[PDB]
């Protein structure tokens, strides 16, 4: 999971 | 003629789109009248997403450590809070490009075009689909956070989507503008993956009704068959079940074109156990699945927005 | 991550969009500044439209023959001219939406966005090559013409086409902004048809970087080729000859990936003599044209 | 060809  | 996959022209949107900042973290916001819409994660830096306290991390944050920029020009923020996992920024100016909206949840199915965007600059807009699964294949980099999903109705953008994250399929997860995430997600950098998704069976019948209606036919044929039937070839092929919900939604389609959803499902459940012997549909040579039965009206009728 | 045929944000181009109708003949015109442009076949008639002689049509038309409206608002024509294919209607006010902007005459291969338009108002947005053949394969109904495709630099609206015509495959043709045709058409309904058309081969390795980029590489293999070796497998199967300039454009998609362009050739040779059995790359079960090397670097970055 |  990565927040952009 | 011609079939292609359209996108909403994007305009009312753009004239909405700017970039906040906190710090080192510089995401997209929703201008909307006084309020800028973003996702709350941009309160956070490299590490806080991992395991962050939103409530406590708000807390400490003044109106101006948030650097909210329409263009060239720098909106003053007078207040702000949280609202699920968005962030509500109280600004000093109206937006004078505000158009007609309104916020709408969609259910998985159904589109919605994107406009991409980075530094609150618009790069791109396409068009996608709710996936079965709650997620979109989309197409976002660093710094496409607070990009948002709409639909348009005649003068109304109903904006339904706000991108938060990529997921590690490359798949990606958001919320509606209430700030709730579509999907099981969390806005943490965790460890969370996308669920197996299924073909949007709705939306493949729509598609063969287009082509019906754009004079490709070859595949009708003079049989029917019932609903149970249907899903349980359906289902050998990884296609979402089909209720009767989904059966009255085609009524339309079926009406225009006089061709009942069950015998457009024989159709199809030959199409699938057959494949397409070397032909085309609506010259694609795969069932397309990202076009909804309001699409296909939308497209073949001509509709326009003011 | 991802990719997805995108089109430029259609807003600039929304804001110089009009409508504008001759005697029952409506269609879009593109207002900037001071000028609307609009294809000249809005003068013709039904029974006319088969072998129209323009210049005649024209001198027997005054500035007031013309109804230009934005949205709901007529704006009067105070002047009128031809250039090749295009009309240009001098109106009496100035569009302040009109963005910074320029015509472009595009080469084939080349991509843009077309702003689909029916009496003066956006329908859609979407995303195209021009063929090899100088036809587009684009989704336009009757009362489309005038509908106008571009590409955006930073605030820079360059213009390239303007829509005039569907043929009988149901592709379409129409002009640069000067109003001259791409390709053999002319603007009267008679017998012409779409050249051979080939696959853009430059593009399809341009998309076989995108997947690279994005972690499909299955597809990739031990060879190399030569240029010459790989144009006669391509050339069998329909695809444009690729020559050194091609190669070079793919030079920085090349340095990013690590993988030479000549084996990545290698690589689409053997996709075209086996197929891709089953597999599918950037989501897609056929090889796709219809993304530059320079839409691939902006996607994917 | 149809001019459209």
């Amino acid at each position: 999971a990565v927040l952009x | 003629s011609g079939f292609r996959k359209m996108a909403f022209p994007s305009g009312k949107v753009e004239g909405c789109m700017v970039q906040v900042t906190c710090g080192t973290t510089t995401l997209n916001g929703l201008w909307l009248d006084d309020t800028v819409y973003c996702p709350r994660h941009v309160i956070c830096t490299a590490e806080d997403m991992l395991n962050p306290n939103y409530e406590d991390l708000l807390i400490r944050k003044s109106n101006h450590s948030f650097l909210v920029q329409a263009g060239n020009v720098q909106l003053r923020v007078i207040g702000h809070s949280m609202q699920n996992c968005l962030l509500r920024l109280k600004v000093d100016t109206s937006n004078p490009k505000t158009p007609k909206y309104k916020f709408v949840r969609i259910q998985p199915g159904q589109t919605f075009s994107v406009l991409a965007c980075y530094n609150g600059s618009p790069s791109g807009v396409y068009q996608c689909a709710m996936r079965p699964n709650h997620t979109i294949k989309g197409s976002f980099l660093n710094g496409s956070c607070g990009s948002v999903g709409f639909n348009i109705d005649y003068d109304c953008v109903s904006f339904c989507y706000m991108h938060h994250m990529e997921l590690p399929t490359g798949v990606h997860a958001g919320t509606d503008l209430e700030g709730k995430f579509y999907g099981p997600f969390v806005d943490r950098q965790t460890a969370q993956a996308a669920g197996t998704d299924t073909t949007i069976t709705l939306n493949v019948l729509a598609w063969l009704y287009a082509a019906v209606i754009n004079g490709d036919r070859w595949f009708l044929n003079r049989f029917t068959t019932t609903l149970n039937d249907f899903n349980l070839v359906a289902m050998k092929y990884n296609y979402e079940p089909l209720t009767q919900d989904h059966v009255d939604i085609l009524g339309p389609l079926s009406a225009q074109t006089g061709i009942a959803v069950l015998d457009m499902c024989a159709a199809l459940k030959e199409l699938l156990q057959n494949g397409m012997n070397g032909r085309t549909i609506l010259g694609s040579t795969i069932l397309e699945d990202e076009f909804t039965p309001f699409d296909v009206v939308r497209q073949c009728s001509g509709v326009t927005f003011q």
